[PDB]
Parts: structure tokens; sequence; C-alpha cells
């Protein structure tokens, strides 16, 4: 029995709240709060635990990293990143946790660092070709992808996409998306890389496109029910869940999921108790 | 520093 964990976010300020959606029971519940208020953090499930990385505490961007113990319902602090990163991407590749880009409060970041839970250490790997804050990431077939985001050097929301291979320690550009997406909800389902929503300046998107690494091709799929940027994304049981987010003004309480076989987006029948954006999301066993 | 995400500044 799996549950979906939703970690921090804006509602409308940074919060400590960590919620759990129980799929079988169709119910939201609070679990252990973060040690401090957090939004814009990266969240991943790695080697049996949920990790929460970086973010924003309402005043400063942070380099803190916490791990969640579901048995004791307890968050613990582990090694902090080298850089403060907020609106970063976080992903797991070969059992390393990668912290990709983000914003440190002064500048957007092209730098990338990786965490080993065996040694409890962070180290830099190769930087991206473009600095990217509000960057979505996904891992497919041994590669790490950085999708869209915002480049403060050019002041552009990005349609470009880069691919990282740990074996070469190199980032390369792959096919551009059809559309610029900062704050896209990015995830991987059945070997395909999804870019959902996001924005280009004041224009928020409900459109969705999907990337096949085998063909280096993006294709459009069905629109979401709602315009969303800064939504959390996770994949479970053949479906892509998109959680909360905002439309630039309101934070959304709803969740919707994509079935790639039927090409349909469906709203979760029970909203969160309050709108929440820039929340990270993971799926775990109950 | 501005509290907004970079893309919104
Ligand atoms: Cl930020």
């Amino acid at each position: 029995p799996k549950v979906m964990i939703v970690v921090g976010g804006q509602a409308p300020k940074a919060i400590r709240s960590v919620e759990c959606y129980d799929f079988e029971e169709d119910r939201w519940d609070q679990i252990a709060e973060l040690p401090s208020r957090r939004c814009r953090a990266g969240v991943v499930f790695m080697a049996g635990h949920v990790y929460a990385v970086g973010g924003f505490n309402g005043s400063l961007r942070v380099r803190t990293v916490d791990v969640y113990d579901g048995v004791k319902d307890q968050w613990t602090s582990i090694a902090s990143m080298q850089e403060r990163r907020s609106t970063l991407g976080a992903a797991v590749l070969n059992d390393l946790l990668y912290a990709v880009g983000g914003f440190d409060g002064s500048t957007g970041l092209a730098s990338v660092e990786a965490y080993s839970y065996k040694t409890n250490e962070w180290f830099f790997v190769a930087p991206m070709n473009t600095r990217r804050s509000s960057v979505g990431v996904g891992v497919v077939e041994g590669k790490l992808y950085a999708v869209g985001g915002y480049d403060g050097a050019s002041r552009q929301c990005l349609s470009t996409v880069e691919q990282y291979n740990p074996a070469t320690n190199e980032w390369i550009y792959v096919a551009d998306m059809s559309t610029r997406r900062s704050g896209a909800g990015v995830g991987v389902l059945s070997g395909q890389l999804y870019a959902t929503g996001g924005h280009d300046g004041p224009l928020v998107r409900k459109s969705v496109e999907v990337y096949d690494p085998g063909t280096n091709t993006w294709k459009q799929v069905a629109d979401m029910n709602m315009c969303r940027r800064n939504a959390g994304v996770c994949a479970v049981n053949g479906l892509l869940y998109v959680v909360g987010g905002d439309d630039g003004s309101c934070n959304l309480a709803s969740v919707e999921y994509y079935n790639p076989v039927t090409d349909k987006w469906t709203l979760l029948p029970t909203n969160m108790s309050t709108g929440r954006s820039y929340a990270g999301v993971a799926v775990i066993h109950k | 520093e501005p509290e907004e995400p970079e893309a919104d500044q």
C-alpha cells in the first residue's frame, strides 16, 4: 500500500507541513513536520528513504538536507550541500542524489553536486551549459535530464533541455521542447520524460509534452485540467501525478494524474486542505 | 534579498 508524501511548500508562505495522501483510503493526513519552514526544495526517494534538499525558509535560501524515517516518523539532518540551492532539481541516478541548478538568493546556478549516503558527503560534478533555476529533472536509461527552467543571465524562461552522463561527466543539449517552461513539473513514466505546465513570464501553461530518449523527440500529449507551474510530480502504478502548484496568483489544492495509455488527465477526488505550491513529492510504502 | 523565485523578479 503506497502513499504520496508532499513536503513543505508555499501556502502562501513557506511551511513546515508534510502531508501524506493515502491512495486506498482517499484521505490526506499530516505526518512529521520538517524541522523548519521550507518551500522550493527538491524531494526524492532514495534507497528506502525520502530526502528533502535545499529550498527557501521564507527569508534565505538554504543548503540543508534532511532524511525521513517512516518507522519513527522523524526527520534527521544530514550533510548540507556545498551551495545554497532553491528551486533546484533533485534526482537519483546510480544511487547518488543529484542537486541540479537552482538559485542561491543572488544568482542562478549552473553547478551540480551529488550526494553519497554511504559517506554522507556532497561533491561537485560537471556544471550545466546554462544556469537553470526553477528547473525540473528526470532520470531515464542512465541519464539525468535538466528540463527548461529560468536563466537569469539572459533573463529567459527556457525551452532547452540538457542531458548528463556520469560516465562522461558531461552535459549536452538534446532536443528543445516545443515551448518555454520555467517551473515545469517534470517526471518519468515508463521510460518517457514528461514536462508538464510551467510558465514563460506571466503565461502559465496547462500543456504537456513528452520526450522519448530513443528518438530524441518531444511530442504533445493531452493538456492538464488546470494551468500549473511549480507543481510537484511523482510517478506511481503507471500514472503521473501532478500535485498542487500555482497559476501565478493562487496556490492550487488539487492533484491530477495522467494515464499515458488513454491520454487522459484525471483529478484526484479529494483535494489537499489548502492550496500549496513549490512542494516536493515522493511515493513510499505505508 | 527579494523573497520571490528568481524567474518572478
Ligand atoms: Cl528561490
